[PDB]
């Protein structure tokens, strides 16, 4: 009953630890015991007691002085406020015994913490004037004893206990708050997790008591820029973050604080402020969106900040939101637009990182507009963009289209990828072509693919894409099969004994392999490293020379591109790998195009997969025939398989003409070694083709002719029993049996002329030209149309054009004049143009008819043309006659005239004054034949620009190239046009002045090298000639003089580069000016 | 019984 100084120290413990058991079982209801045990509760609040140097003792009283409290509540016994403020001081130093969990005594101060937490005992000092020193040192003691030893029973009395005074407190100090929030801060928060729960449940629990001061704390440092009111001050924003995941409520009048502090004129505190809301809105569980729009709207106004980090921070959001917040995503494609336009790089580029990467999560994520942008950057002027958008645009195809991710609806949503991507091979960037053709082999046909599934994967592709795209890929094809050859010419090169002409030959080469290179200006340079470790180096010059060759398989590529980067094991090796990518097979070779045939096999019969992989059954055969068709120019070579042909001849046997006639032209192209390796496909393949040679249809009849001459070294044989029979059946009481006999023929009068030179020069002269195309058996029905579609042509006609084209082969193939029978050929094809297509005259000849006619001859002399031998023989009248073709009355005449000038011409293999007719169609009164004249001009004027500038001219070789030696032709032409009559006419000349222009406005449009004042010295020397088609004719050359000072009257009047010096002295065409004053211009021009 | 406002 007794507690002091006297006794000893055993007993006094001994009598404390019972004294703290009836404390503890004490209730505030027995007044008699309180009574009682007042004054001992008095004194163990005694100076001994608090400061008595047992840590034991000091304990057990705690305990005493926290039931004390308990059972005397509301109305403590201590009354004196210096005496009361010793004790709760005292209490805070045995909190301290806390930390230790692993200690006997925790239990004992886990009972003195439970209990003035359940009490609120500490709300005692909330009068004391010392108050915000007991409760700073009450909060520091329980953030710094807290640890991972404390179970949530802990947690949860220390929280109990500080909610109290902050709740029922009468304010709470800036020291007092910061005791909190420091837990808070992100260094704190790193070395101490439990401090910072600790005080996450706290910020919780008093949110509503405790928002007035962490309002007032952020007012001050914000807004007035008082720092010095805490040493958190420079955490604010870290606090911020913290603060808004805690409970939103905590920042009610601080969110007002920051849609103040967005309109700031501080870039860097206003950059601050969006990188903070960025992570706000963007948090995938946030809602500030949702609770607070005017923040929303106002924060999204700062994509169009002037300053770039700020758009940066946006754009860079914009991919989080699309991710987290779909429902906001529609306020994103407005702003997500304009910056896609951003003057700055790195924010057009970003706005493509943050839609891609969206788009790869979900591309539900990512709407149309958005895709749009991304395509619309493909076009972009920085390479690093337009790298990045097609990269993008590629992933998304490989995801959402070709393994159908998102299902099937979601791959039509962006079915035009797969084109547009392949419509960038037609850009002047050799980065960007380059880029496609590794987009395609990794994420359009994926390489790895097993060799059946990868042509299944490229036949079907190939079946669905866009005209233009399948002609990317053809180009692509043969772009690649060009750069093949053209390494291993350079290998062949090095492989000569070294002398100072090859070494000149072999810098050629290189110097044409760079420009198929990125970055010519280190091509070149790492081509000349190159070409000496191959000189050196055998053991990699075996290994191109395998990667090279035709009948290199993807698994063999595969294994030399590893081999030769490991012997050159920097960026130089970069460079070459570029190449190796290039040239080495990846889709196409011989087992793939085995597996390919097969595959469109199985489309033939059956099948049952077309339908499930989206695509008619009928187009996809169509589409795999014709990618057979165009490997078999491409890969000739990987065509030479047994299995191949085998599948080949089966297609040859359908019945499906589209089909057979594509197995004919593939055999034509990859047949030259069959009767070598394969004889067993020779010997069953010659019934088939002697069978389609004599009983048609005419398409397969000439593909197979030229079958037997590729393929069997027995060809002549093979020809004469085709021939004689075909021979007898000329007989023209038939014209429907004519057609396919007359093409069948005229095929082996072109591959073999010698062969059946005596037959077909009587077959020609007896029946062709006097039996036959002297006379109308079955005349058209009378009409009044010019053209008629090829149904309604009369049979009769349709076997004279075809006799005409076989007078045509029978001529390409003599390849002579000797015998003087181009002569005669010209002569009558002449003549029927000069007839109107009747050559008979009789009138029995339809109208339609006749202009199928005039469009055979006409057709015949510029195929002719092309061909050196019968140039020669082309009289200037024959020329001149057949170029007012270009005028027929028909339409139809005209327009595919005009196809057949342009094919000859872009060719190369048509001479200039054909290029001269397109003059002629300043006449046309069809917009449609002006637009298509202008076009032909511009391709075949720029592709020998072109081809000159790459290589080296000669003499009579560079004449006919460039494109500036069409005028004197262009004005010969026009100088004996049937329109031209009088010389000094107006209106006629008016006409003259036209068709010059028409042509004159396209060859001066580049105006370099000195084009004007060439041009300019030709128009003068022709003044200084005569005719030639007349010489002596004084009305004729006066004529001709005339048309030249219109031309000159043109090119004054156009340029202003016309009067310096000519670089060359041009030489006349010999043939239509013989060897070198005043205007002839009436005055009124 | 506690000490509450
Ligand atoms: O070489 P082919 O694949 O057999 O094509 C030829 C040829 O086309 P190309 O010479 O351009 O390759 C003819 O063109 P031309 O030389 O006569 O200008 C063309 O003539 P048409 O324009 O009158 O149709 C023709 O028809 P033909 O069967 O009489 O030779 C036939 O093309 P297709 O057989 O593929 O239709």
């Amino acid at each position: 009953m007794e507690i002091s100084d006297k006794i000893s120290k055993e007993e006094m413990v001994r009598r404390l630890k019972m004294v703290v058991k009836t404390f503890m079982d004490m209730d505030q209801d027995s007044e008699e015991e309180k009574e009682l045990y007042l004054n001992l509760a008095l004194h163990l609040a005694s100076d001994f007691f608090l400061k008595h140097p047992d840590k034991d003792v000091r304990l057990l009283v705690a305990c005493c002085l926290a039931d004390i409290f308990r059972i005397y509540a509301p109305e403590a016994p201590h009354t004196s406020p210096d005496k009361l403020k010793d004790i709760f001081m005292f209490i805070t130093r045995q909190l301290k015994g806390l930390e230790d969990t692993k200690s006997p005594q925790f239990n004992r101060y886990f009972y003195l913490l439970e209990n003035i937490a359940w009490v609120k005992s500490y709300n005692i000092c909330f009068e004391l004037e010392d108050s915000n020193e007991i409760f700073t040192q009450l909060y520091r003691t329980l953030f710094s004893v807290i640890n991972n030893g404390h179970n949530q029973k802990v947690h949860m009395h220390m929280v109990d206990l500080m909610s109290s005074i902050i709740c029922e407190g009468d304010t709470v100090s800036q020291e007092l708050l910061d005791t909190v929030l420091v837990n808070l801060v992100p260094a704190h928060k790193n070395l101490n997790k439990q401090a910072y729960d600790l005080a996450k449940a706290l910020l919780k629990r008093t949110a509503q008591a405790i928002e007035p001061y962490i309002t007032n704390f952020f007012n001050q440092v914000l807004m007035l820029g008082k720092t010095s009111i805490s040493d958190l001050s420079e955490h604010v924003f870290d606090l911020i973050l913290e603060l808004y995941n805690i409970d939103s409520h905590l920042l009610l009048s601080v969110l007002p604080q920051l849609e103040f502090k967005l309109k700031s004129n501080d870039n860097e505190e206003r950059l601050q402020v969006v990188k903070l809301l960025a992570k706000m809105f963007g948090a995938k569980d946030s809602e500030l969106a949702s609770q607070n729009k005017p923040l929303w709207q106002c924060y999204l106004g700062r994509f169009n900040d002037i300053h770039v980090p700020i758009r940066l921070e946006c754009v860079k959001f914009a991919s989080h939101c699309l991710m987290n917040h779909p429902d906001l995503a529609k306020d994103l494609t407005e702003y997500l637009k304009v910056r896609s336009h951003d003057p700055e790089e790195a924010i057009r580029h970003d706005v493509i990182v943050s839609i891609v990467t969206a788009a790869k999560k979900d591309i539900l994520l990512v709407n149309d507009h958005l895709l749009n942008f991304v395509r619309e950057r493909t076009l972009d002027k920085r390479w690093r963009v337009r790298k990045e958008a097609m990269m993008g645009l590629a992933q998304i195809y490989k995801k959402y289209a070709l393994q159908s991710a998102a299902g099937k609806d979601a791959a039509k949503q962006i079915a035009w990828i797969k084109d547009k991507l392949l419509h960038i091979y037609y850009q002047n960037s050799i980065d960007d072509r380059l880029l496609v053709e590794r987009i395609f082999a990794q994420y359009m046909v994926p390489h790895n693919l097993e060799t059946t599934e990868r042509m299944k994967c490229l036949y079907y592709l190939y079946a669905t894409l866009d005209l233009n795209a399948v002609k990317a890929l053809n180009e692509m094809w043969k772009c690649q099969n060009l750069l093949r050859h053209q390494v291993k010419d350079l290998l062949d090169l090095i492989k000569q004994p070294k002398t100072d002409a090859s070494v000149k030959a072999i810098f050629s080469k290189v110097m044409v392999i760079t420009r198929n290179l990125p970055d010519p200006g280190k091509a070149q340079d790492f081509m000349k490293k190159f070409t000496q470790v191959l000189e050196d180096d055998e053991k990699i010059r075996k290994q191109l020379e395998v990667l090279v060759s035709p009948t290199c398989s993807c698994k063999q590529a595969e294994g030399c591109v590893r081999e030769i980067t490991k012997k050159l094991g920097n960026p130089f090796l970069e460079m070459i790998k570029f190449l190796l990518e290039r040239i080495a097979p990846v889709h196409i070779d011989t087992e793939s195009i085995s597996a390919l045939i097969k595959q469109v096999n199985k489309s033939i019969d059956g099948t049952a997969d077309d339908e499930d992989e989206g695509v008619p059954t009928d187009q996809a055969i169509r589409a795999g025939l014709e990618l057979l068709k165009v490997l078999s120019f491409t890969h000739p070579i990987s065509f030479h398989s047994a299995e191949t042909f085998e599948s080949l001849l089966a297609c040859l046997k359908m019945d499906d003409e589209k089909v057979a006639e594509a197995a004919l032209q593939i055999f034509k192209n990859t047949g030259s070694k069959i009767e070598e390796d394969f004889p067993h496909i020779r010997s069953a393949l010659l019934p088939v083709l002697h069978h389609k040679s004599k009983k048609g249809p005419p398409r397969q009849a000439k593909y197979a002719i030229h079958c037997i001459h590729a393929i069997f070294s027995s060809k002549e044989t093979q020809f004469a029993q085709i021939f004689e029979p075909l021979h007898k059946s000329l007989d023209p009481s038939n014209l429907e049996h004519l057609i396919t006999p007359l093409v069948t023929i005229g095929h082996i009068a072109l591959l073999a002329p010698d062969q059946f030179a005596a037959p077909l020069k009587s077959l020609v002269a007896t029946f062709i030209v006097k039996d036959l195309l002297m006379n109308d058996r079955l005349p058209g029905k009378k009409t009044t149309k010019l053209w008629v579609p090829d149904e309604e042509v009369s049979p009769e006609t349709m076997v004279k054009i075809q006799a005409i084209k076989m007078m045509v082969r029978w001529l390409l193939g003599m390849k002579n004049n000797h015998s003087k029978s181009g002569t005669s050929t010209l002569r009558l094809l002449t003549t029927i143009l000069h007839s109107d297509g009747d050559l008979t005259e009789q009138g029995k000849i339809s109208k339609p008819d006749m202009s199928r006619l005039r469009l055979a001859a006409g057709s015949a002399i510029v195929k002719l043309a092309q061909e050196p031998c019968y140039h020669e023989i082309i009289t200037l009248e024959q020329y001149q006659l057949c170029a007012l073709a270009i005028n027929d009355e028909c339409y139809q005449v005209r327009q595919v005239f005009a196809q057949k000038l342009h094919k000859g011409l872009s060719r190369l293999r048509l001479p200039l004054e054909y290029m001269a007719i397109c003059a002629l169609c300043a006449k046309d009164p069809v917009k449609e034949r002006r637009a298509h004249a202008r076009q032909c001009l511009v391709k075949n004027i720029n592709v020998r620009r072109e081809y000159l500038k790459q290589h080296a001219a000669v003499s009579e070789k560079l004449l006919s190239l460039l494109p500036e030696y069409v005028v004197p032709y262009t004005i010969h032409l026009l100088a004996h046009d049937p329109d031209y009559v009088k010389v000094q006419d107006i209106e006629q000349l008016k006409d003259v002045k036209e068709c010059l222009w028409f042509v004159l406005e396209i060859l001066m449009a580049k105006n370099e090298n000195n084009s004007h004042a060439f041009i300019r010295k030709m128009v003068e020397n022709i003044k200084q000639t005569k005719d030639a088609q007349g010489p002596d004719d004084a009305k004729m050359n006066e004529k001709l003089y005339t048309v030249c000072d219109v031309a000159m009257n043109i090119i004054m009047s156009k340029s202003t580069t016309y009067s310096l010096e000519s670089p060359k002295d041009p030489v006349l065409p010999a043939r239509f000016f013989t060897q070198p004053t005043k205007n002839y211009l009436p005055p009124e021009m | 019984k506690t000490y509450s406002r």
